[PDB]
């Protein structure tokens, strides 16, 4: 099963919420796309259980994008560069 | 013409390139074809070089059609086969879900116009015409934006 | 009574500018300039609430 | 797959474009149609292939007519008999 995963932010203040949370050996890629702020977790690796685990938390906040990450790759914007969520928690606090 | 995405264009403007740059003087298919492949990363582009056809395989051709070429490149406009290539592209966006249309939906448009400069290219350089619009369809649709739920 | 409490409605107004400044930001990285823009944008936001 | 294509072409001056190039291996005659000037090679001493090569050159400036070739041979009306594309260049163009 997947081991890295694509997950839609609502509104930016659903992130900074979200931003004062876990991160936990994620590095993690944050795209805007059509005003909502994707996040993709990119588990280096993680087994299944642990991954789906991990992704618990992040889904709080965060639905699981059904658009491939390919998608959001291309035609999104870059907000975050591969570690995210460690990062969007200075970019959105303090 | 009149919308298009960036990806869209910019393979039509390469094929204004490969108007001067291979002598056609206008601007057939092939070179549309060509700018697909040669955009590299862009959806269409991606698509030839998964089944093999890179920029070099393309150019090929290409080069075999008029092959560098009459460089003065008389009306160096587009030819009422690639403009009709365009407008396919548009209604293969249209198909795919895409307003102002990308690179893809051309490589699809091409498919589209199988007796065409492009598909002729890709019809000696093997590839079959629907294989290649396969693997652009399948790295297009299957979202939801603009929302994270209901 | 509630013709607009305290008229805190301005202060919804800066909060957007802000989402704005912040959000753009967010997207440039911009780190600390989204970072404190976040700030004054969430500062914003509990202070129309309470008004 | 046939040694021999029809193609068509909208104003004159589009055959005049084609016209500065390519006439080799075709010989071509050029039939008058509303408007339309259709073109015909017939690739001789070509295969396939090399039919499909030639024929794109073709069809970078025209289209690729859908008559029926006897319809195009009888009922169109010759602009140029012999090798076609060589003439049209002379005879527009210069």
């Amino acid at each position: 099963q997947k081991l890295q995963f694509v997950l839609r932010f609502g509104d930016f203040e659903d992130v900074i919420s979200l931003s004062k949370l876990n991160v936990n050996g994620s590095k993690t890629t944050l795209y805007s796309f059509e005003n909502r702020y994707y996040l993709y977790v990119d588990f280096c690796n993680m087994t299944d259980e642990e991954v789906e685990n991990q992704l618990s938390i992040l889904l709080e906040y965060a639905t699981e994008s059904s658009i491939s990450i390919h998608r959001l790759e291309e035609y999104g914007k870059l907000i975050i560069s591969e570690h995210a969520l460690e990062t969007i928690k200075k970019h959105f606090a303090s | 013409f009149g919308r298009f995405t960036e990806r869209a264009q910019k393979v039509l403007a390469l094929a204004q390139e490969e108007a001067l740059r291979l002598g056609h003087n206008n601007i057939g298919t092939e070179h549309i074809l060509l700018g697909l492949v040669r955009e590299g990363e862009g959806i269409a582009a991606k698509a030839l070089q998964a089944l093999g056809l890179g920029s070099e395989k393309i150019q090929k051709e290409v080069e075999s059609l008029i092959g560098r070429g009459q460089e003065m490149s008389q009306t160096i406009h587009y030819t009422p086969r690639a403009k009709k290539v365009i407008e396919l592209s548009m209604d293969e966006a249209r198909k795919l879900g895409h307003s102002y249309v990308g690179t893809e939906h051309i490589l699809l448009g091409l498919i589209r116009e199988g007796e065409g400069v492009a598909a002729r290219v890709l019809n000696n350089l093997g590839v079959s015409l629907n294989k290649a619009r396969q693997q652009v369809l399948q790295l297009l649709g299957s979202n939801e934006t603009g929302s994270s739920a209901a | 009574s509630f013709t607009t409490p305290p008229n805190l409605k301005e202060l919804e107004q800066k909060l957007d500018e802000v989402r704005k400044e912040k959000d753009a930001a967010v997207q440039s990285q911009e780190f600390e300039k989204a970072a404190s823009l976040r700030d004054t944008e969430q500062r914003l936001r509990e202070q129309v609430e309470d008004t």
